[PDB]
């Protein structure tokens, strides 16, 4: 018999549900793994490919409704030609809490009064476009920003923020966590930013 | 209510965090991926009769579910403690809002009445027909509109 | 059955570690509870421990939790002190931090808040409070939203508490932050 | 409902005169004048949340009072007993009127789901206080 | 000691709270007798007079306020000149369940096609004119209506009528009985009226 | 212990009286009991009568009324028949009666109900049911909102009965009161 897959497990980023795993032991060079989706609500599986070569691949476009729907169930099967080994599938349903969350951009500006930084919330294109991130996480959205100087921490829920630099001068370099107050979500460490102030 | 409304973040974020312990646990077992996920919640329960239902589905949470998968398995046990801490503190800044908001005169219904044990017995019972004329009472309204 | 009692929990922002000063003659010794307020089953937090200092930490922070107790011998029960606790009201501030200038042309303090012993996660204490407000008060001076923004040589110099807006109330002060005045 | 204001005034009927029978007894015997006339039933309880009160009142009424005050005086019990049946005929003209199972269908799974469940329980508590606020 | 009075009960009509009470046995010329009264939700009694000689005393002044009021309950004490015996008091608390119901009037009339009785509904000067027997008792009224030639009945909702006489000769009388269907009260054979349709 | 069988509970007007055959075998005598669910209690409300069939014409007219009932010797209990009611709607219409009329030029029939057997006060079936309205069909006709006025010799005649609007329902008629066709 072939060995089952080593590790499937389930990374879902902002509307992009990557999906990750660990290959079988002593794959061949006839060996491929296949790539699977599934949605709560849905009784059974869905298919990616009859060969995926690369140890994964994106269901995102099936999964899609990922954000708004009751769940998800993923799975990655490798298979060696005629000869096929067993599914290794995520026993927990993929939902954005299993999902790491990010936004979409940050930014730093200096001003005649305070200086100011307006923030941008993922709204991927391949999902659908009407709907994004900002758009879903209504009234509760929180989000840790880092302030260091090139060579400090407060959490956040709104988009833009100013700080002691508003009428200051030196180097700072930013970063920004999102997360949801309602759910602990493990946010993703999103695009950096940094601004002179000098 | 009483700032209810200022703590509206940290009591779910702390209960669904607090359930995050165990949930690899529990979703790791309930692998027959049954789609049954209390939907009704958000779909139903208007009304007076039917929006309290909502309230008994937390009390399934905060009573029924959490003291019994506490022992379910034992090693984890703090977690699903933490379910039902995490459901008393949220019902308990509820009622204190329609959905929930109490009436605390009902206790003087009753209380005052047990006041004399012996005579409350009699005056309980010397006072029904006023009772019939308040459930009258809002029986025109109520069938008024 | 002499009991146990002089009970001093300091709750200071959530730190929930609780002593009852176990007494050590010979029939103050044998098993004792601390039993909580369990969802349902209204649970022993612990086991007899021969010291008191018996840690309650674990409470949730948001709702209340009796700490009905008893001690006791092969067919004696010593007294004990139910203290209900509901950490969010029912607590102490902690002292807030801050991060301190050292410039002379410009002192500054950014507060910071108290934090629970949270062992999964890290935690501010302002997710449980929702009106947070550092206070400065020493020879008065008040804090802005979140940090302070803006002199002889005096030697009357910062102290920091926390605070909450609505229910104002005061933490342990930093009165240790003193502040560098200058020429 | 089922027609159910056509009844209405004929069990209100039922209701007083079957307490007449008793009245004269135990008003003849509460002399203490406490002067607790139940202001609260329409003045509080209403809206929507309150009214269930009412209902508590039923179940108080039918088992709390009836069942001890029969005993109160027991040569004659038949004349409460026929009174708290008159008024649980209402209580179940209420459940009727304007006033789970397959959980318990897999016991031994439904243990592992509805505690694998709770982040949706949370996240749709979220979603309908969301309502609740609003309006 | 003196005998406490034997037994006080009210015979109220529409709108005349008449108390009534058994006189002692034997009473001397210098008797007398106090009238008290009390109504729920204050806790002491209030005074009429210090001797009324009659049996009977009028409340209405004070009991106008009846229907609306939860009850009344009142009392009488016997006295014989500065020696006074103790009271007797209303057993049954005097509420609106008490009231003998009546109307106001009825008439007989012949048409052209048909006979028809219309009733004037009750309300007594020393009554807040505002209310009326129409009034207090807005949805629910029933009253039977009697008719008999002079050597017949029906249930009715409404104040006015038509009977089998419509198209008839004869001498015929009606009383009228008033109820309210949701309530207890006694009502009472209102005033008569008689015609020949002959 | 040849139980009694055969149930049959005649409800007309709410006389809600049944039958069962008791049967005087020598397991079939001995005691019984008709208990009923009492608003909580679940109390006993009949003693052993050789006749099985115990009157509860007490049982209320609006509600529904569990008929719990078993069977017993000294030490064997029997089988037993619970017919739940609800008197309401589980029961027969009476036939009505009538006033009536004698003269030959012009008939009448003022219609009339049956009446309810309550020992304590004085009703009217018309009374429990809000939409009463009769029927009289014979060679269909229908009454007139209250009553009847007013052909060849023709002994096909009257017949009455009860009828409820949305519950469409038919009491037994009132067919044995023919009518006198004249010149």
């Amino acid at each position: 018999e072939l060995p089952s897959p080593p590790s499937v497990w389930f990374e879902a980023e902002f509307f992009h549900h990557i999906l990750h795993w660990t290959p079988i032991p002593n794959q061949s060079e006839s060996t491929c793994y296949e790539v699977a989706l599934l949605r709560y609500g849905i009784e059974s599986w869905n298919s990616i490919s009859n060969c995926s070569q690369t140890l994964s691949y994106d269901l995102t476009a099936v999964t899609l409704d990922l954000y708004h729907s009751n769940g998800y169930r993923a799975r990655v099967r490798a298979v060696d030609g005629s000869r096929h080994s067993n599914w290794t599938v995520t026993n927990t349903r993929f939902s954005v809490d299993e999902v790491t969350l990010t936004v979409g951009s940050v930014n730093l500006e200096i001003h005649n009064g305070f200086i100011l930084g307006k923030i941008q919330l993922p709204r991927p294109k391949m999902a659908p476009a009407n709907d994004t991130y900002e758009s879903i996480f209504s009234h509760f959205r929180e989000y840790e920003i880092a302030i260091r100087k090139v060579p400090t921490h407060k959490k956040v829920k709104h988009e833009n923020f100013s700080l002691l630099t508003s009428g200051e001068v030196g180097e700072f370099c930013v970063q920004v966590k999102p997360s949801v107050a309602s759910r602990s979500n493990k946010g993703m460490w999103s695009k950096e930013e940094c601004i002179s102030l000098t | 209510c009483t700032h209810f409304p200022g703590y509206l973040p940290n009591m779910l974020r702390d209960l669904r965090d607090a359930f995050s312990r165990v949930k690899t646990f529990f979703q790791m077992k309930d692998q027959l991926d049954n789609l049954l996920l209390k939907e009704s919640l958000l779909e139903d329960f208007k009304g007076y009769l039917g929006c309290q239902a909502l309230s008994e589905m937390i009390q399934f949470y905060l009573e029924e579910v959490m003291p019994q998968a506490e022992n379910q398995d034992p090693d984890i046990k703090a977690h699903v403690q933490s379910l039902g801490e995490n459901l008393k503190d949220l019902r308990l800044w509820l009622r204190r809002l329609p959905c929930e908001n109490k009436s605390k005169a009902v206790e003087q219904v009753k209380n005052a009445f047990n006041k004399l044990q012996e005579k409350g017995i009699y005056k309980a019972m010397s006072e029904f027909d006023i009772f019939i004329n308040y459930i009258e009472a809002y029986m025109t309204m109520k069938i008024r509109n | 059955v002499p009991p146990p009692e002089n009970v001093r929990m300091n709750s200071v922002n959530f730190k929930n570690i609780l002593q009852w000063e176990s007494p050590a003659f010979a029939k103050g010794q044998l098993t004792f509870t601390a039993q909580y307020l369990s969802y349902r089953i209204f649970q022993d937090k612990c086991m007899q421990t021969t010291l008191t200092e018996c840690d309650f930490s674990s409470l949730s922070k948001y709702g209340d939790h009796t700490l009905r107790v008893r001690a006791e011998f092969a067919d004696e029960h010593s007294d004990w002190v139910q203290i209900t606790f509901c950490p969010v009201d029912d607590t102490i501030i902690g002292p807030p931090g801050m991060q301190v200038e050292v410039l002379a042309d410009s002192l500054h303090m950014r507060f910071l808040a108290p934090k629970i012993e949270n062992e999964y996660e890290t935690w501010t204490m302002k997710n449980v409070y929702n009106s947070w407000t550092y206070n400065v008060q020493y020879w008065q001076i008040t804090p802005q939203y979140d940090f302070e923004v803006l002199e002889p040589w005096t030697t009357y110099c910062v102290q920091v508490r926390g605070f909450l807006p609505d229910r104002n109330k005061a933490g342990e002060w930093s009165e240790p932050v003193c502040e560098q005045t200058t020429h």
